[PDB]
């Protein structure tokens, strides 16, 4: 058992609004998500999309070069 | 009004009965509404909308 | 306290173990929705077992009747189409929820000490899941069932000395035939209970130390009880999973599979596009990439060797990707690479997909090759980044 | 609290039986 | 039916879908079904019943191949589910017999069809204008007949579609309501923890 | 109180407990409905299949036999008994007190012919087929639990609670019996 | 002591549960050989599961193929005759061992407090065993199989209003047919696993307080570790059981069975003699002793009601028959009565066996009626037999 | 055999029990077994074999 010192104040669940917080600070929520994760989103999306587009281009070039 | 509204909140047996009744009636009402809108969205395409339904020769 | 009288019934010997392992078990208060996929996996296992038990009451494991009995379920059993679609799409749902579980583990380094045994049990469970789902896919006895059975049972032929003997023993003959189907059906009833036991051992091993958290730190000072907090948190995920599953069952029941399994099995002709389920596609791409049978089998086994060896590599003491940016980038690259491997597996074996698959398998293995050196280098971060 | 509770739970059980099994037509 | 079997379908399956019970009964009674053995041990024939399956045009697969140039006309019970884009593919192949591209010769006995893989099909074109007489009077054009037969094949492959769809609408609406409730429940239970004020001595 | 996730109701405001029961009852309706649907689907999948119900109606014809023997015939999965009785047989079958019978019924009601006795040959106890020419009454004996049936098929000894069921049947001219 | 270093691997967390539940578990030193039958029953369960898994690889649950698939197991698969004789006579060995187990529990009053839950779980296990063995006996699809399935599914018709609907729901039709056989196959694969779980719960309930002993006294002063003493004692028992089972398998494989099941099922003709397996015969006799459908089914249910109510009777505080002459004599009379009921079940339903069966059923119920009276009266023994 | 079947016994079963392999082979060859269908799609007849 860890020895802890703290003071905790809590409010009853029936004295607070339950759902409005979903839509509060919404620009901050979007901004934080974008600014902290754009590198990760890039590192995930770029190789997949690039490989797919290159494969499509390869297939189109191969199809054209076999025609008459 | 107040009698049922006081029994449901104060005895769990009544609340469970209320849950069972609500499940029964709500599921029937949605089955009914979902079939009404299905019938409205498919006018003329039913088995019983066949004009020649009953004369195979 | 002297327990002369009976207090709360949950603390009585009749329910003390369920109270301590399931109700009152301490859990880090900051667990995210990514920690709700183990329970989803368990619910998927239960769904598969129940639906399969009730499907086995109508299925016949004979080559002259298996396909027709599956069609008799679709057509004649009251509620039969729902039993089948729930079981078939349930299998895909199990693999989705388990892949998300595994990648949650990889991102937060959940495999690290002290929870190495949890990860090794998870890997064994993944192997059991693959064998179970494969042999289950053979039961319908369509074109895909028969030719997929013909390949995986030939993988033993990579062994030089006894390989052909092992192939003909697994077949029960000189070809995929009724004996293979009957033994697959028996194995396919039995394996899920071994999966249930393995899952129980998995959960016990995890509960020896408790769950890791998104911060990756020691969490004793802010733990809360599993019920009701993580019960309701998991219930949200359960209902969302139900919506997802219902969409697949009722509106896109066959888009996760291939139309070729609706053709009865023909040992004479061969479908021009013989693919496995989508959840085996990355493995199958890694096997096809190596231009040698024995090398391909070795690469497949090396995948699981790498998974099993991950917890034991000497590493840095930081766990979470939230504080390991380079490992975080490696993780996202690995996820993109796995999606690429899955897509490549569905592609025919022809340029440019061969080279792309080879590079993708190389990158997959580089992740595991590079993680230990990152740990060794990062052990020096606290000395280097001072105040 | 003992007889009233027994009556209430019996009513709940009967309602649940009517809801699970729906023999609307067995009222004969 | 001259060359394709539909062995997963029976005359009773049509009742309440496209015919009455009596219509399907008479239709079944117009065919001959092998039954038996009788008390003397000899097979015999009898008019078909509702439970009888659709008659097969050939005794076996080899007899089908021999009568069709060696190619086997596949069973059509699940054809729309058994090919990619099944309904559209069957409609396009049925209405897609046309002359081959320049430089392409089709060997004797086959017919060109760009929708068919390889391009050379062993099935001749048999959807032609006025090939059928419709009891309802609609003109039996090639496109009409192709559309109608693909509709019939779609139903035959997926006879449970309507009940299944009616279930998916009701249950997704209900489960979405349940998801709203579950979100409210989780947030209500967790609010006492999320709004709490924590006071500690540490700073850094 | 931290208000990033939840904003408090003003102090001095009544509890939202009764509002919260209503929102929760809402989704509990759906949870109960889903449980009921899944359980009932599983249960009804074991009920008789559409093809099984398809083969549940047909009739056959018959011939003739010697005066005093029986021949079993076939139906759905169920034998049918035929026994043309003799004059002394009818005398025996028309001398039993109806009151003493656990299922009071006279031979005349059960038979459409004075001597031709046609009856479904399944024990009313638990489904076995009663052996003919056996028992304590010259009728049938069910080996499974010892149920004795008289020549008319009426239960006389054993656990069976009913007499052997008479199906609908008729003659055509003299030797063609339609069941 | 402070556990800084690692001592015995047995006490490490990897093995500690197994160690404390199977190696070091305290056991009364005076347990006789009558205490080895629980381990014997566990071994019988594992034997049944292993042989049945291997037999399901070759068995076809279809009315047109089931009999032939058994015959093919006997004639074609190598060692098939052994696998079948082992499963079919292992069911009999399982029931012999469990009956000896139950009567050990009855003789030493092992059902009494604090072990009531152990006895109730055992009763549930016995019900599971009966259902499992019966539906397994249906699978060969011989004459015995078909007609026994007919009557047991018909049992549900004893219910007045909904009895017929339950019978037709169990059948899957208007008669015992392929649907019955296929659903009975699925149930037969499933129920053994539930039996394993129930047996584990049985064992855990028993280790709550430890085993009873032949003296029936408190045993905490003279307990010894299960390993090795009771391990080697149970090993003596396992080898003796192996000799017994081998005698049955290799020299008398069909004596505990009826030749009627070597005739394929004929729905037209009931065989002149129609009996279940021997281990069901006492219940058969109790059923047939009531000249009434509902009465017979109610007596069958009352047997298990009495078995379940046995531990909750207000009794004297003395357990072992070794110190209870009257209860000891009543136990031996009950054993004779049970053997008589088994013998009567094999007889045709006619004189004098109806009267004998009725009296035997009455005696069987008198055992459970009289034991509480014995306890109430014997409560006064210590006040009436003074030193 | 003119009235009773022995559907479980094959000719190979006799080999090493009551007949040599060639003896049972000739025995089976003596009988006419149905087979097919052929490429044209008809059932035909062939000499019996050990299987
Ligand atoms: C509805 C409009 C909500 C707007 C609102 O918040 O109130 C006005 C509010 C003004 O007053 P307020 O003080 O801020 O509101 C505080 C509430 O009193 C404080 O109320 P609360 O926060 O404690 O929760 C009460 C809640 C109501 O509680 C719930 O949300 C749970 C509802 C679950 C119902 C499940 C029922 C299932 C069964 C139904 C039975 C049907 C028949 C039976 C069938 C059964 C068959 C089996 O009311 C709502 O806020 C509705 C939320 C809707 C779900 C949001 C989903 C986000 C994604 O306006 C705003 O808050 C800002 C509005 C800006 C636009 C927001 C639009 C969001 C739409 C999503
Ligand atoms: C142009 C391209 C280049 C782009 C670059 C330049 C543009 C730059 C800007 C672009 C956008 C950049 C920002 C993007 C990052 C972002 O949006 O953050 C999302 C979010 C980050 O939010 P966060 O605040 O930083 O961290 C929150 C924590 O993770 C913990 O989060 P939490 O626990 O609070 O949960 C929140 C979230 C988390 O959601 C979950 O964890 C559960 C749902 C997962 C769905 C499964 C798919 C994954 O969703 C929920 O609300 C869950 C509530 C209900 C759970 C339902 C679960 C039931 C299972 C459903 C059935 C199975 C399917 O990242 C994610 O978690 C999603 C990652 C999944 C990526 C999917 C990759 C596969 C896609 C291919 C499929 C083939
Ligand atoms: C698995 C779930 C088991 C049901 C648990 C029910 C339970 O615990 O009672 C609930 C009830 O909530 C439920 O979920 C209702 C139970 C659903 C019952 C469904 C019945 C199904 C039919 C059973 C078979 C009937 C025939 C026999 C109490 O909910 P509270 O929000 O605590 O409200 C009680 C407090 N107060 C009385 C003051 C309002
Ligand atoms: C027995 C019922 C116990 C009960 O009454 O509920 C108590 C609280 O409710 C519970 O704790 C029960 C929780 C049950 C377990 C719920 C967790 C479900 C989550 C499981 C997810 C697993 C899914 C995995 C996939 C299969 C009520 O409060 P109490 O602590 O005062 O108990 C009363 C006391 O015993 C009277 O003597
Ligand atoms: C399946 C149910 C059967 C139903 C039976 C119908 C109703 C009968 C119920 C009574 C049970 C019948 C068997 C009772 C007699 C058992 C034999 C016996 O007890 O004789 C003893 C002799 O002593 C007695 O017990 C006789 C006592 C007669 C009864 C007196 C009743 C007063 C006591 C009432 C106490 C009630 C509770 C007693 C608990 C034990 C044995 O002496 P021994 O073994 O110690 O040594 C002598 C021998 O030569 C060497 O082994
Ligand atoms: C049948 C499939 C599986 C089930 C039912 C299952 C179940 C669970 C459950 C319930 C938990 C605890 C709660 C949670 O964090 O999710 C858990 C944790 C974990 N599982 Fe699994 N699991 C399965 C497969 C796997 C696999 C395949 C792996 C990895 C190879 C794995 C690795 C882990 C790890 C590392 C944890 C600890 C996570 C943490 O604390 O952050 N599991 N599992
Ligand atoms: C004891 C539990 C189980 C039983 C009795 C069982 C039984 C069956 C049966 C009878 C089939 C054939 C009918 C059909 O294909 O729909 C089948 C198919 C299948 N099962 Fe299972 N199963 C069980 C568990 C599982 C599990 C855990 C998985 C997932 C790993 C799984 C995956 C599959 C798959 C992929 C198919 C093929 C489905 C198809 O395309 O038709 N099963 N199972
Ligand atoms: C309008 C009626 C018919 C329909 C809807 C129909 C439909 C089809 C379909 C969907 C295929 C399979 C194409 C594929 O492999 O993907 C096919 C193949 C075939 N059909 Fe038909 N068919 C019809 C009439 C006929 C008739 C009358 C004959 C014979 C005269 C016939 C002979 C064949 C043959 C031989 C094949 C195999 C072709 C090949 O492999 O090249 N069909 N048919
Ligand atoms: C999961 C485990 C089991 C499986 C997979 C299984 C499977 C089978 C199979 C396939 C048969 C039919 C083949 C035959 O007749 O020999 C069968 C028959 C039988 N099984 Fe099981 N079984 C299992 C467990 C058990 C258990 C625990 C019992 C006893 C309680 C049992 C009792 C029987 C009996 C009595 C027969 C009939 C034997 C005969 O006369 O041939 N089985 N079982
Ligand atoms: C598959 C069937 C069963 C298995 C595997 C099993 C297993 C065991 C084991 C291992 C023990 C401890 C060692 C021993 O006393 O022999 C035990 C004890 C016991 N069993 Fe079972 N058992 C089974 C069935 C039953 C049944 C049917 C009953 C009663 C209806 C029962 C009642 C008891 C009791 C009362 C004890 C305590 C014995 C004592 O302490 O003297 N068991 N069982
Ligand atoms: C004090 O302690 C001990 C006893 O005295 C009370 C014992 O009576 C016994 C001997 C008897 C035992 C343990 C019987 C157990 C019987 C059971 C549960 C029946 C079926 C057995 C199986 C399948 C084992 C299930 C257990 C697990 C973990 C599943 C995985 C195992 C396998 C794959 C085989 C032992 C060893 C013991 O030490
Ligand atoms: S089945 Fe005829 S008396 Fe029991």
């Amino acid at each position: 058992p860890v020895k802890l010192k703290a003071v905790v104040y809590a409010l009853s669940p029936f004295q607070q609004k339950i759902m409005t917080g979903l839509w509060k600070d919404l620009p901050e929520k979007i901004h934080h998500k974008v600014s902290e994760n754009w590198i990760s989103a890039t590192l995930l999306v770029t190789p997949v999309v690039g490989t797919y587009w290159y494969a499509q281009y390869f297939k189109e070039q191969e199809k054209l070069e076999h025609r008459f | 009004f107040e009698g049922f509204y006081k029994l449901i909140m104060r005895r769990n047996s009544v609340y469970v009965t209320f849950i069972i009744a609500g499940a029964f009636f709500g599921e029937r009402a949605v089955d009914y509404g979902v079939h009404k809108l299905w019938e409205r969205n498919n006018v003329g395409k039913r088995y019983e909308d066949i004009s020649v339904l009953g004369q195979r020769p | 306290t002297i327990r002369n009288q009976r207090f709360s019934l949950l603390k009585q010997p009749i329910s003390s173990t369920l109270n301590q392992h399931l109700v009152d078990y301490p859990t880090p208060s900051n667990l995210s929705y990514w920690w709700g996929f183990g329970s989803l996996a368990g619910i998927c296992l239960v769904i598969q077992i129940v639906t399969g038990v009730f499907l086995a009451m109508h299925y016949t494991p004979h080559v002259d009747l298996a396909f027709n009995s599956v069609e008799h379920i679709m057509r004649d059993v009251e509620g039969g189409w729902l039993l089948r679609y729930m079981h078939a799409n349930g299998a895909s749902m199990f693999f989705i929820v388990v892949y998300l579980h595994i990648f949650r583990g990889l991102y937060y380094a959940s495999y690290s000490s002290p929870r190495e045994f949890v990860w090794c049990l998870g890997v064994v469970i993944f192997l059991l899941m693959i064998v179970t789902a494969f042999i289950g896919y053979v039961l319908p006895w369509g074109q895909m069932s028969f030719w997929g059975a013909t390949v995986i049972t030939s993988l033993a032929s990579a062994i030089p000395v006894v390989g052909d003997t092992i192939v003909t023993w697994l077949w029960g003959g000189f070809s995929v035939d009724n004996a293979t189907l009957n033994r697959f059906f028996s194995l396919h009833y039995l394996l899920p209970f071994i999966l249930v036991g393995a899952s129980l051992l998995h959960l016990a091993a995890l509960h020896q130390y408790g769950s890791n958290n998104p911060l990756g730190v020691h969490s004793e000072m802010d733990k809360i009880a599993f019920y009701p907090y993580f019960y309701v948190k998991d219930l949200v995920g359960w209902v969302a999973f139900a919506i997802f599953f219902s969409i697949w069952i009722f509106y896109a029941p066959n888009v996760l599979g291939h139309p070729d399994n609706y053709i009865p099995a023909n040992p004479m002709s061969t479908p021009p596009h013989i693919v496995p389920e989508w959840y085996f596609l990355p493995i199958y791409a890694i096997l096809r990439s190596i231009p040698d049978k024995a090398g391909g089998v070795a690469a497949i086994a090396l995948v699981f060797i790498c998974l099993l060896a991950l917890p034991f590599f000497k590493s840095m003491y930081v766990r979470s990707s939230s504080f390991r940016p380079i490992y975080q980038g490696m993780f996202w690259l690995l996820l993109a690479d796995c999606l690429l491997l899955g897509w490549i597996g569905c592609q025919p074996v022809e340029a440019p997909f061969v080279t792309i698959g080879q590079i993708s398998s190389l990158v997959f293995f580089l992740f595991f090759a590079i993680t230990p050196i990152l740990g060794r280098v990062g052990r020096g971060i606290p000395n280097s980044y001072t105040d | 609290i003992d007889i009233q509770a027994a009556a209430g739970w019996g009513i709940a059980a009967a309602a649940g039986a009517i809801w699970v099994v729906q023999p609307f037509g067995w009222i004969k | 039916a001259s060359c394709h079997s539909m062995s997963l379908i029976s005359y009773r399956d049509l009742v309440g879908v496209a015919y009455t019970e009596e219509e399907a009964k008479a239709m079944a009674a117009e065919i001959e079904v092998v039954d038996g053995p009788n008390d003397e041990g000899e097979m015999f024939t009898r008019p078909g019943k509702l439970s009888d399956r659709l008659p097969e045009p050939y005794s076996n697969e080899s007899a089908a191949r021999f009568a069709n140039g060696g190619a086997y006309p596949p069973d059509l019970s699940l054809v729309t589910k058994a090919r990619h884009n099944g309904q559209n593919y069957v409609f396009a192949l049925l209405t897609g017999y046309r002359d081959p591209p320049a430089g392409i010769s089709i060997r004797e006995g086959l017919h060109y069809n760009p929708y068919f893989p390889g391009g050379a099909i062993a099935m001749p074109k048999m959807l032609n204008d006025e090939a059928v007489e419709y009891e309802d009077g609609t003109p039996a054009t090639e496109a009409q007949m192709g559309k109608d037969v693909v509709s019939f094949l779609s139903w035959a492959a997926e006879p449970e579609m309507e009940e299944r769809k009616l279930m998916g609408f009701k249950w997704i609406f209900l489960l979405s309501l349940a998801l709203l409730q579950a979100a409210y429940y989780r947030r209500l239970k967790w609010s006492v923890l999320k709004s709490r004020k924590l006071v500690l001595d540490v700073v850094n | 109180y931290d208000d990033h996730n939840h904003e408090r109701y003003p102090p001095g405001d009544p509890s939202k407990r009764a509002f919260a029961y209503f929102v929760l009852s809402g989704g509990r309706f759906v949870y109960a409905s889903v449980l009921r649907l899944l359980v009932l689907k599983l249960i009804v999948s074991m009920s008789a299949s559409k093809d099984v119900l398809a083969l549940a109606s047909l009739e056959v014809d018959l011939g003739s036999i010697e005066p005093g023997t029986t021949v079993t015939v076939k139906w759905r999965g169920k034998p049918v008994f035929i026994r043309r009785r003799t004059e002394d047989d009818i005398k025996l079958a028309n001398s039993v007190d109806v009151g003493s019978l656990r299922d009071p019924q006279e031979d005349s009601v059960r038979v459409k012919n004075p001597e031709w006795l046609v009856v479904v040959g399944v024990c009313t106890h638990l489904g076995c087929i009663p052996l003919p020419n056996a028992g304590d009454y010259g009728g049938w004996f069910c080996p499974c639990h010892g149920s004795h049936y008289d020549i008319s098929g009426r239960i006389r000894k054993g656990p069976a609670p009913y007499n052997l069921e008479v199906p609908t049947y008729s003659f055509l001219e003299e030797n063609k019996l339609l069941i």
